[PDB]
């Protein structure tokens, strides 16, 4: 239980799945009054809550499970800021590196940061696929057992682009006279032979 | 088979919108996709757990301004082992290992929100001293 | 109050009325307050004037008869410490963090009023004894 | 070091075998995948000796069972 004056919560929203809200009248243990963007009206009909706000320091952090609050509207919200407003991609939920399709070029992926990158473990760094594919590198020398990224998404979403990104990194790190260029020509390849046009997208 | 015999890393890519506008967001697919990745439910069987997880130094390093310059120890592990359980009167919420405090979901922001009141506080104090002091000192050039 | 601090205080009072009805205005009340060695909030102040209108604060006028209770009501050395150690471990203030935060937070004061009470307080690091520096301005 | 590129969960305004097949093929990769976790943090509760109980985990064995089983 924390609900004041000044709290601030997530609303549903058809047009966007959820809305902030400055909580404007304190709660006592059955309706919520509530002030908004654009103006204010609204009270809110509890069912036999609202799901609660992080402070505002918290949100835009590394990894979405360091913030205080867990839920869509937290998760969603950080994805949204660091995007839009960092134009970070790259993300992280407890192991899982999460990817957002920038779907413009990037410097990020420069041979520099690939340097940056190596020996690294994974939580000294931001988030990026070379912290990923170095993970990867490290766990193989710490045991002999073989590692997979595991690559998934929608279609569109950057499968393909990430994976050469992250042999791109081992290429750089290890690599020496070459795989790149075969690898990199097999693309045209597979993808006339096994990519087709869906209904929802091409390639 | 092959996967089985091999230690997995994950990466999950979402698309941000379908008309492909270079660099903008749509919750409403953004949604869609990020359940379809298990991501929300990995962060609610974190959250039903205890999500946070403090190394006790950097609990010192946010939160010194809750701990009192005679109670801090020769060690900081023992300094913020009992700081917290000053500030929280229930273990419950917390959990102490070796090298980090485990807190159940909301106690952070918790720590934080009384953090921040008793900082206010402090910068309460400072202000209403040199405000004062300048107040005093105009009012006895006007006594000049 | 006695009779020797009303009298000191009722003409120091005077000395501040712009306006020749024996009166101040409310905004220099606080500043009356602290003078005497007070430290009231400015939100402690405004409740002792009984949280004036912008109107009345910048025009109305009382005399010291009026502005006695609220005096006395304000009137009625660890908490300093510990608020600068705060901000400390080596016994110091960052001038920088310690300006920003105090016109940035709380009552937030003006660049001139730090300057004013900071000036010859930071050393060659640009660094403030706190304790030292709260027993010359809590005097 | 082994990358693999596959296709995610799908749900279309229609669905057919194909998307059955995807839906299916990522029922197994989830379940590698809860797996993993469940293990990863059990071993991490054995190094700050902590209790497992607390930690639990979706199964989604029922689902492949209704898919791939006999009678499935
Ligand atoms: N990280 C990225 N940086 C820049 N452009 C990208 C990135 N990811 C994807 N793209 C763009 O989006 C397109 C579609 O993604 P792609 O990986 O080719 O499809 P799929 O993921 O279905 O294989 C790419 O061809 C590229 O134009």
């Amino acid at each position: 239980e924390l609900y004041t004056k000044y709290a601030r919560v997530w609303i549903p929203d058809p047009e966007e799945v959820w809305k902030s809200a400055e909580l404007l009248k304190d709660y006592k243990p059955k309706v919520l009054q509530l002030r908004l963007e654009e103006g204010k009206d609204l009270e809110y009909c509890l069912d036999p809550l609202p799901p609660l706000r992080n402070p505002d320091i918290l949100v835009g952090e590394n990894d979405l499970t360091a913030l205080s609050y867990l839920h869509e509207p937290a998760v969603l919200h950080n994805l949204k800021v660091r995007f839009i407003d960092s134009k970070l991609i790259y993300t992280y939920c407890g192991i899982v590196l999460v990817a957002i399709n920038p779907y413009e070029q990037l410097p990020i992926y420069g041979e520099d940061i690939i340097n940056a990158y190596s020996g690294q473990n994974m939580g000294d760094m931001d988030p990026h696929i070379f912290a990923v594919a170095e993970e990867a590198y490290k766990q193989m020398a710490r045991d002999e057992r073989n590692q997979s990224i595991i690559v998934s998404g929608e279609s569109g979403a950057g499968k393909t682009v990430s994976a050469k990104y992250a042999m791109r990194y081992f290429a750089t790190v290890s690599g020496s006279a070459n795989v790149e260029e075969k690898v990199l020509a097999s693309n045209p390849i597979m993808e006339s032979i096994g990519n087709a046009k869906t209904t929802r997208n091409d390639n | 088979e092959t996967l089985n015999a091999t230690t997995p890393h994950y990466v999950r890519c979402i698309k941000p919108n379908d008309f492909k506008f270079p660099f903008t967001f749509d919750e409403k697919r953004a949604v869609q996709q990020l359940r379809a990745c298990g991501v929300l439910e990995t962060i609610r069987i974190s959250a039903a757990g205890f999500p946070s997880r403090w190394t006790y130094q950097e609990f010192f390093s946010r939160y010194r301004v809750l701990m009192k310059q005679k109670d801090v120890l020769s060690d900081r592990k023992q300094t913020c082992k009992n700081v917290l359980e000053k500030l929280i009167l229930d273990k419950d919420k917390y959990q102490f290992g070796k090298t980090k405090i485990f807190f159940r979901a909301g106690q952070v922001a918790y720590l934080e929100k009384i953090r921040a009141d008793k900082l206010r506080a402090a910068c309460i104090r400072i202000q209403k001293t040199i405000r004062g002091w300048l107040m005093r000192k105009k009012y006895m050039r006007m006594r000049r | 109050f006695n009779k020797d601090q009303l009298e000191e205080f009722k003409e120091a009072f005077e000395l501040f009325d712009r306006v020749g009805d024996g009166k101040i205005l409310y905004s220099q009340c606080g500043d009356v307050m602290r003078a005497l060695g007070q430290n009231p909030t400015n939100a402690e102040v405004l409740k002792v004037l009984g949280n004036p209108k912008s109107d009345e604060l910048k025009s109305r006028r009382v005399d010291f008869e009026t502005f006695l209770p609220m005096l006395q009501a304000v009137a009625k050395y660890e908490d300093y410490l510990e608020g600068f150690r705060v901000f400390d471990g080596n016994g110091k203030v960052m001038g920088a963090e310690l300006r920003h935060v105090l016109t940035t937070l709380g009552e937030k004061m003006t660049e001139e009023e730090v300057e004013t009470v900071l000036a010859g307080h930071e050393d060659s690091n640009g660094c403030i004894n706190y304790e030292a520096f709260l027993k010359h301005i809590l005097s | 070091i082994g990358v693999l590129d596959i296709y995610g969960f799908e749900t279309f305004e229609i669905n057919s075998f194909e998307q059955f097949c995807i839906n299916y093929a990522n029922e197994k990769l989830q379940q590698q995948f809860n797996m993993h976790v469940f293990k990863l943090e059990q071993e991490e509760y054995m190094k700050e000796q902590i209790p497992w109980t607390l930690i639990d985990f979706y199964d989604n064995q029922p689902c492949i069972n209704l898919i791939e089983a006999k009678m499935g």
